[PDB]
């Protein structure tokens, strides 16, 4: 039905050009009647843009192009018009007409054995290809097409990357045009060349003195399948090859004390890849101790008697406990000097000892739920875990009794030993065939080794070690945290049943001495009589049990500062890979804030939680911020990098926001106010812009333009209504002018807040303006160029231009006080700010945010854009670009479509100096000859300029003349008779229309 | 003759060890002080330094005074001593406070003798500076300064003048009183704010006498214990230093007059004669050193330069300690860059700081 919506377009816009006949001020002042239908009327001239609309479509002409008239130069405002609100419609209907066809076909990806085709079944009665990364959408550079719509990719695409393709469909001029296809099932790029991105180290970290881990994991583009890595160790060299699937290493047999760098790679078929670096250092070595200075204790567990030996050369012996039946499994305490007990049948004993002898007696202690087989103990919660057999169930108590918490599943093999590691949230326990691993919630089942019986196993919370020994095999074997490090230790020969570790040394059991070695003959031998068979040796020092963990240091400091507050938030130091969610993550904190012009610091220790805010501080003054953890024991952390921070200067500091339902609040610095006003405005809105201190203007989500007033809502609005395709709004205080962007008519309207009258100024395809009101230059973005229109036409300047697959302009602002200029271009995949003079293009920072919504903020001398979730606004200071300052939205208008800080003066009224004075009726005078009038000059001196209209017969001339003097020609013969028209105009507004009538 | 086999004798009669103490050398340095092992320190590191760039060591005679009123009898022993029994005999170095009390003596000896700068210069900025930026609230106060002799009054409001501070003594309820000696802050009854400010070391008495919630403005002793700890250059800690603690102000204030002797001795090695043997005419005219074209003002870091002593001013610090029973560490001023820092321990449990406005702002003129 072309034919029908070709003449429902045109009847629509013969009915606009009727509707729209008293509307629009013209630039002579013509003021024709409704039925005059002269050339010079509002009709005739928007009914010539109605009669060349689908002209310039079929000959690919430009609507300034099609409506060019000898009589009205250079722009004849209400034909362009006319002709690019008769095109947008059209294109409107015909994105609705093709909508579900385009919506609905999707292309398929067809290679043959060549470049790569696209295949679209697409028959029609510019197009763009976008790709997108599987892990937004980027524009192809190079396709060759055809008109079967059989795309072919001839650009280097990313290798081993898999691609999603879309077809974008601009139908008009206009970018809410687009059509978009379903995109693509998904083609993975063949294999070729080397890899080109670098591994991803998670953690990087020192174990103890002589072993060091790494955790990886693959990078975005492999550029093939990933066959093995290789990790290169150095001293401030290793190298070792890893296969394909893993995504750790712990790199044995190093010295202690020694920074080290360690380089990744990815090597596939073809070859290496990059490298990325890290620094970490082992630890620093314990100070081995001689068999003479060893003031530490032991307790060796038989079948029926514990006995507490003490590590002396001269070594004291007791008995602690004697048993009639025969101990299974037993627990130790070094804070609470608890010993618990267990039997054959389940009888849980605890005891107390101190300094090797009786405190306590023997109490038993009946569990409240299975009958207890093994048990260990938890020394940070204070719990009690039991593996009983009823099939085997890990559950765990308190120490009183009762509190039956079941930990996992149930298993068939019977659990042998059972050790808890409560400072990284473990629980260990070996079968007959396996060692395994839960955390205290029982969530993470791992298993360790499938080893053929193994023997007693000793974890080291601090260092991740597990060491574990082998009695059938004569071996001793260590292992991680997580099974994938297994490294053989030569065992001393004899089998033994138990061991234990002081430092490096090995305290192994013999049914008649305990010996010391670092052979047979040791360094260290205490001599025992009164234990046949020993299966335990539990080691007395507080690092068997520890509370405080290694290290800690805290991440991502941030702070959003006010005038005389500041609230900072940091995160917690982060948990290693060899930690489960059940461990010790107890810190205090300790924040520094260093004042830099007085050299003074003030420290705040203690602090619980990972916020902290701070008040009454000093205005515009920069702070430097560092932050430490703290832990249990109270051993301070490292310190992170130092933040420097400027406070806002004195003032109070409102922020304007608006909620998208409509709700405006008003807030501080800091988002702490929140002072909800009484106005309620539509749908989506933009950013208000003032007449005076009641009535403003603002542009909603869909173009709409509204007025409300804010203080009586009958009057102060002179549009009725909502006024559609509109995009920016800004206001003169000087000239008394508001001016917005027609999206429908490609032009800028400037319209009296008083009277309402409207005028069509020819600045082209403008999306958002600003105007300085020192000389009243326009400044206008387009979403391609960012320019100048000015009174004189020497006077446009361009700032910067986008090639648009590039992206577009997002905002701009003007900073009339220093003649700055900065604007926002939506990019792909980036957010980039600039900087120009109004009078060196420099690059702020690159990092997307809400269109028309970057602010200037003349206290802070920051700028300030709102980002597109609308829950988070960006700041970035002019001193400080590095660090963007993230202020939260509050939450009574929480998804936020505007914002806007305040000015703290009033507007200023109407300057009367700009108003030109009109051109007296009686002084328009006749001297090829020349036309005279008074000169039209305003309240200050301004540059007043003229416009004529030289209406005689039916021809009619106009002109554009700086002089007060008509340099008048072409008249066709003697006896004319002239009506002449002066209309003055200064940069700011224009007078009224003095009407003569003269005769030559 | 008998001074030099029985030594110094002073009056039972005590031995020599008991006062004196010796790092060996060529030329001997008297140091006649109250700190005699910071005076060791300097010598020490200005013998691992090798400013002189001489095979031989300087070496000291360290004399501790306890009491200022039997420093003379030892200082006719040390001119009997470095007159008679020494080879070579640079100058006695006697600390400002027993210079300023015995110069009669000393004019009247007409011997080599030198002042050691005082170390009230290196502390009272920095009690006005600890004062000046110390958390209060929005209180005036009445003040009442108490020293032991009038001179540290008049520097101490002479820096109170240098860091833009009134003390005048309004009548009001709100008390301040700040104590200049060891024991003028005695269990005090009075009823206010108390800082005191001790001149000496700080023994267990002075913190046992001291009253709840009083400010101890005191510099920090370190204790010497190896010599990997003092720089990044190896050097060799002597065995007597092993195990003893120096006071900072003591260092820098000898070290500045030691850097200046040694690079006057570097002068006089330089015209004249290194080997100590080959060399002769070490101390012909030796007064040119306190002449200005020889005397020269250092900065602390320069100081910690020049003797090797660079990751020692980490733990050169001025702090203030209140008494509550325990001294918490509350004020920190380093000496090297002289930045403040304060400690606040959140306690209540709360999740912010109001800040309280400063001592200097309140006392502002
Ligand atoms: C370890 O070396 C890195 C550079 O390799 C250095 O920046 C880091 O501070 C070193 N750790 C030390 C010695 O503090
Ligand atoms: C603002 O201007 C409008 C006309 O544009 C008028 O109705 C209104 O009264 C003015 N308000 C104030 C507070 O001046
Ligand atoms: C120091 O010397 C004086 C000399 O009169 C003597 O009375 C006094 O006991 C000595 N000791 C002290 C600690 O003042
Ligand atoms: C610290 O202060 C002293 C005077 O008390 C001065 O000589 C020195 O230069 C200052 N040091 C700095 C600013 O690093
Ligand atoms: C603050 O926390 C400490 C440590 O838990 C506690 O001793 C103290 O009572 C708490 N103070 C309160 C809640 O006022």
């Amino acid at each position: 039905d072309e034919r029908m919506v070709l003449e429902r377009v045109t009847r629509d816009c013969v009915q606009r050009c009727i509707v729209e006949e008293d509307l629009f001020l013209d630039e002579f002042g013509i003021q024709c009647e409704k039925a005059d239908n002269g050339e010079k009327c509002y009709k005739t001239r928007c009914t010539k843009g109605c009669a060349q609309w689908y002209r310039a479509l079929k000959e690919l002409e430009s609507c300034q192009e099609a409506c060019l008239s000898l009589q009205f130069y250079p722009y004849d405002m209400p034909c362009i018009g006319a002709c690019e609100m008769a095109q947008r419609d059209y294109w409107h209907l015909q994105r609705l007409a093709i909508s579900h066809l385009v919506e609905r076909t999707q292309p398929q990806l067809e290679r043959a054995p060549t470049p790569l085709t696209i295949r679209w079944a697409m028959h029609f009665p510019p197009f763009n290809i976008q790709y997108q990364f599987v892990d937004a959408w980027f524009n192809l550079a190079d396709y060759d097409c055809d008109e079967y719509y059989v795309c072919e990719i001839l650009e280097a695409l990313i290798p081993y990357t898999q691609y999603r393709f879309r077809f974008e469909l601009p139908f008009g001029e206009n970018r809410d045009e687009v059509l978009y296809s379903p995109a693509t099932p998904a083609y993975q790029t063949p294999p070729e060349g080397a890899p080109i991105s670098a591994p991803v180290i998670e953690h990087l970290m020192g174990l103890d003195d002589s072993h060091l881990a790494v955790h990886w994991h693959p990078g975005r583009f492999t550029n093939g399948p990933i066959e093995g890595y290789r990790l290169r160790l150095s001293s401030s060299t290793s190298e070792q090859l890893v296969p394909a699937g893993r995504g750790s290493y712990i790199f044995s047999q190093l010295q202690a004390g020694t920074n080290y760098t360690l380089a990744l790679s990815m090597i596939n078929k073809q070859g290496e890849g990059p490298v990325a670096k890290g620094f970490v250092q082992t630890h620093s070595a314990r100070n081995e101790k001689p068999a003479k200075d060893l003031t530490e204790s032991v307790l060796l567990v038989g079948r029926r008697a514990v006995m507490w030996q003490s590590l002396e050369p001269a070594g004291e012996n007791s008995m602690i406990y004697q048993s009639q039946e025969e101990l299974a499994d037993i627990a130790w305490s070094k804070r609470e000097q608890q010993l618990w007990l267990l039997n054959v049948h389940g009888e849980l004993r605890s005891l107390k000892f101190e300094s090797g002898q009786m405190v306590s007696p023997a109490q038993q202690l009946k569990l409240d739920l299975w009958v207890p087989r093994r048990l260990s103990f938890d020394w940070l919660h204070h719990r009690l875990y039991f593996a009983m057999e009823s099939s085997f169930q890990i559950i765990s108590t308190d120490l009183l009794g009762e509190s039956a918490q079941k930990v996992g599943e149930s298993f068939d093999l019977p659990v042998e030993q059972l050790e808890v590691d409560a400072l990284n949230g473990w629980i260990f326990w070996r079968n007959e065939e396996s060692l395994w691993r839960q955390d205290l919630h029982g969530r993470m089942i791992h298993r360790l080794l499938r080893i053929r019986q193994p023997g007693w196993f000793l974890v080291q919370p601090q260092h991740f070690i597990i060491h574990l020994m082998l009695p059938q095999e004569g071996k001793f074997l260590e292992i991680s945290y997580d099974g994938g490090f297994k490294h053989p230790l030569p065992l001393p020969p004899p089998h033994w049943q138990s061991f234990a570790l002081l430092g490096r040394s090995l305290l192994l059991p013999d049914s008649g001495q305990l010996i010391l070695v670092e052979a047979a003959s040791p360094s260290a031998s205490w001599p025992l009589k009164n234990l046949p068979d020993c299966w335990a040796v539990i080691l007395l020092v507080p690092e068997s049990q520890p509370l405080t963990s290694a290290g800690g240091k805290p991440h991502s400091l941030k702070a959003l500062l006010g005038a005389q507050a500041a609230k900072i938030s940091w995160k917690e130091p982060e948990r290693n890979p060899y930690q489960s969610a059940d461990a010790a993550r107890s810190w205090s904190y300790e924040l520094e804030v260093l004042d830099v012009a007085s050299q003074s610091a003030f420290s705040i220790r203690n602090i619980r939680g990972p916020i902290f805010g701070l008040q009454r501080l000093q205005p515009d003054n920069l702070y430097q911020l560092r932050v430490r953890a703290i832990n249990v024991d109270g051993e301070p952390g490292e310190w992170t990098e130092p933040l420097a921070a400027r406070t806002w200067p004195l003032g109070p500091h409102r922020l304007r926001w608006a909620s998208r339902q409509g709700s405006v609040i008003h807030t501080n610095e800091l988002g702490e106010g929140l002072e909800v006003q009484q106005e309620q405005l539509e749908r989506l809105p933009g950013p208000m812009t003032m007449v005076n201190e009641s009535v403003g203007y603002y542009v909603t989500g869909d173009g709409l333009l509204h007025c409300i007033n804010l203080v009586h809502s009958q009057w102060g609005c002179p549009i009725s209504e909502p006024l559609q395709h509109v995009g920016s709004v800004t206001y003169d205080w000087r000239g008394g002018r508001v001016y917005w962007t027609d999206l429908a008519r490609n032009c800028v309207v400037r319209m009296d807040p008083w009277s309402g009258s409207r005028e069509l100024l020819p600045v082209f395809e403008a999306n958002f303006l600003a105007l300085d009101p020192r000389q009243g230059h326009l400044y206008y973005a387009t979403s391609s160029q960012l320019s100048r229109h000015g009174s004189t036409p020497d006077e446009a300047v361009t700032y910067y231009r986008v090639n648009g697959l590039e992206g577009s302009i997002a905002s701009f602002v003007l900073d009339t006080q220093q003649d700055q200029l900065f604007w926002l271009v939506k990019g792909s995949g980036a957010l980039r700010l600039y900087r120009a003079p109004l009078t060196s293009l420099q690059m702020i920072q690159q990092i997307q945010a809400v269109p028309d919504s970057l602010q200037l903020l003349r206290p802070l001398g920051a700028l300030l854009w709102l980002e597109r979730s609308g829950r988070r606004a960006r700041l970035v200071r002019l001193a400080a670009p590095l660090d963007v300052m993230e202020l939260p939205t509050p939450d009574q208008a929480s998804p936020a479509s505007a914002l806007q800080l305040l000015d703290p003066q009033p507007l200023p009224p109407r300057d009367e100096g700009v108003i030109p004075m009109t051109v007296l009726p009686d002084s328009v005078r006749l001297d090829d000859f020349h036309v005279r009038w008074q000169p039209s000059t305003s309240g200050g001196n301004h540059s007043v300029s003229y416009r004529l209209l030289l209406e005689f017969g039916q021809r009619l001339q106009t002109l554009d003349l700086s002089t007060p003097f008509a340099r008048l020609t072409q008249l066709p013969q003697a006896q004319l008779q002239l009506k002449i028209s002066i209309t003055p105009r200064t940069a700011w507004r224009s007078g009224d229309t003095t009407r003569v009538q003269l005769t030559t | 003759p008998e001074i030099c086999l029985n030594g110094l004798q002073l009056t039972v009669i005590r031995k020599q060890e008991e006062f004196v103490k010796i790092l060996e050398g060529d030329v001997v340095l008297s140091v006649l002080t109250k700190d005699p092992d910071s005076a060791l320190f300097v010598i020490n590191r200005v013998n691992q330094a090798n400013l002189i760039m001489a095979d031989f060591e300087i070496g000291i005679r360290a004399i501790s005074i306890d009491n200022a009123s039997l420093a003379e009898n030892l200082l006719i022993q040390e001119v009997q001593f470095l007159q008679q029994c020494t080879t070579y005999s640079m100058g006695i170095f006697v600390d400002w406070e027993l210079y300023k009390q015995l110069e009669s003596v000393i004019k009247d000896l007409e011997y080599n003798i030198w002042p050691i700068p005082g170390t009230r210069a290196h502390l009272f900025p920095k009690v006005a500076h600890l004062l000046h930026q110390m958390p209060w609230g929005e209180k005036i106060a009445s003040v009442e300064i108490a020293t032991e002799t009038l001179e540290m009054y008049n520097e101490f409001m002479e820096a109170a003048r240098q860091e833009h501070m009134c003390l005048m003594h309004f009548k009001s309820d709100d008390n301040v009183y700040i104590m200049f000696g060891n024991k003028l802050a005695s269990h005090f009854k009075e009823n206010g704010t108390l800082f005191s400010v001790p001149t000496d070391r700080t023994d267990d008495e002075f913190l046992a006498d001291l009253p709840n919630r009083a400010f101890v403005l005191m510099e920090n002793e370190i204790d010497l214990s190896t010599a990997v700890e003092l720089d990044a250059t190896p050097t060799a800690l002597d065995e007597i230093l092993i195990g003893k603690s120096v006071l900072p102000s003591r260092v820098l204030s000898f070290a500045g007059s030691i850097i200046d002797l040694m690079n006057w001795l570097r002068g006089s090695l330089s015209k004249h004669c290194y080997v100590l043997e080959s060399c002769f005419n070490f101390l012909n005219f030796i007064e040119d050193w306190r002449t200005s074209e020889y005397r020269q003002a250092h900065d602390t870091a320069e100081i910690l330069s020049l003797l090797l002593m660079r990751k020692l001013g980490t733990a050169m610090n001025f702090q203030m300690y209140q008494k509550k029973v325990e001294l918490r560490e509350i004020a920190s001023q380093n000496f090297v860059t002289n930045v403040t820092t304060y400690y606040h321990y959140n306690r209540d449990n709360h999740t912010s700081l109001e800040l309280k406005t400063k001592f200097g702002q309140v006392f502002n003129c």
